[PDB]
DNA sequence: GTTATCCGCTCACAATGCCACACGCGCTGCTCGG
DNA sequence: CCGAGCAGCATACATTACTTGTGAGCGGATAAC
């Protein structure tokens, strides 16, 4: 069901598109969707588990 | 032919030239010394010698706001927005920039070339307004200004003087508030 | 099971290490404008925010 | 297709009275200053 | 050369943070002619 209601199909239409949720009105390029998303997790400065 | 046409930043309250000076370094980062061709913040000087402030003060055009002459493409546009210390754009919509068109660019610089120019005392008088005398001669006197001047800068100033009103020459370092 | 205390110190090292990220920001952009070999590592960090 | 219909989405907008006490209340690098 | 005032600065950022309970306007799906 998910899937089905899922409007995107690729990684990087996955990436603008939390680009654009995550603060809407800007640029989405491959870099910066792709530095957001590996902000938003993946590293250790910007999130830890503790 | 895409001429880089001139853009504007919001700065923060006085950090503009400091902004601008490191923009030039993230320019030298990313080596976009095309594309970032032109930065700049204009200015200006009053010079006013005497009565406390001395022998010069630095104006603005238009405070927290920064030029500069990038190109629009979304590397660029991020390579703006990523420097120390900026607010967004300033024109059509957020992620849309929309540049300072080229009848402002060369009024803009106009003003700067007159300003670069001539270094010129601002804050004058404006005839018929009351005022004092910080002068030796004439201390603790006051009077009207009957006729201002500026390159010979000396304030023609009605006064009384033996009685009925006389006009003088009194400049502008003996002259009082207003 | 699901609720932790956090003493003094936890949290004391949380605030601390808040006010370090923003000296670290500093430290960085100084750092980088700043002249490679010239300086001493004891004004380009401002104990201020500490 | 369109025109009216409806249902979930997001935001505004309320949270008892007193009393007492305590603590604090910008700043900061630019600007006026010698 | 540093001490004493100032002007407009979410400190530049990612700050940030579970349910609170209720009404009300609103935008995308929906039945009908």
């Amino acid at each position: 069901e998910t899937l089905r209601v899922d409007p995107t199909n690729d990684r990087l239409s996955a990436l603008v598109e939390i680009y654009r949720m995550m603060r809407p009105g800007e640029p989405p390029t491959r870099e910066a969707a792709e530095s957001l998303f590996e902000n938003l997790f993946f590293s250790e400065d910007r999130y830890d588990l503790s | 032919a895409p001429k880089k046409r001139w853009y504007v930043v919001q700065a923060f309250s006085g950090f503009e030239g400091r902004v601008a000076t490191s923009l030039r370094e993230h320019i030298k980062l990313h080596n976009m010394e095309d594309l970032f061709g032109e930065v700049m913040v204009p200015t200006e000087e009053v010079v006013e010698i005497r009565g406390g402030q001395r022998r010069k003060s630095e104006r603005k055009f238009f405070p927290g706001y920064v030029l500069v002459q990038m190109v629009m493409n979304d590397a660029s546009w991020h390579l703006v927005r990523s420097v120390p210390r900026v607010m967004g754009f300033i024109g059509g919509t957020s992620d849309r920039p929309a540049p300072i068109s080229d009848k402002e660019v060369d009024a803009i610089m106009n003003r700067l070339q007159q300003v670069g120019d001539k270094p010129r005392p601002k804050t004058l008088f404006e005839p018929g307004e009351m005022v004092r005398v910080n002068d030796g001669p004439f201390a603790d006197f006051n009077g009207v200004v009957e006729e201002v001047d500026y390159e010979k800068s000396r304030l023609k100033v009605s006064v009384s003087i033996f009685g009925r009103a006389t006009p003088v020459e009194l400049d502008f370092s003996q002259v009082e508030k207003a | 099971g699901n609720r932790r205390i956090r003493s003094v110190g936890e949290m004391a090292e949380n605030q601390f290490r808040v006010g370090l990220v923003r000296v670290e920001r500093a430290v960085k952009e100084r750092l980088s404008l700043g002249d490679l070999d010239t300086l001493m590592p004891q004004d380009m960090i401002n104990a201020k925010p500490i």
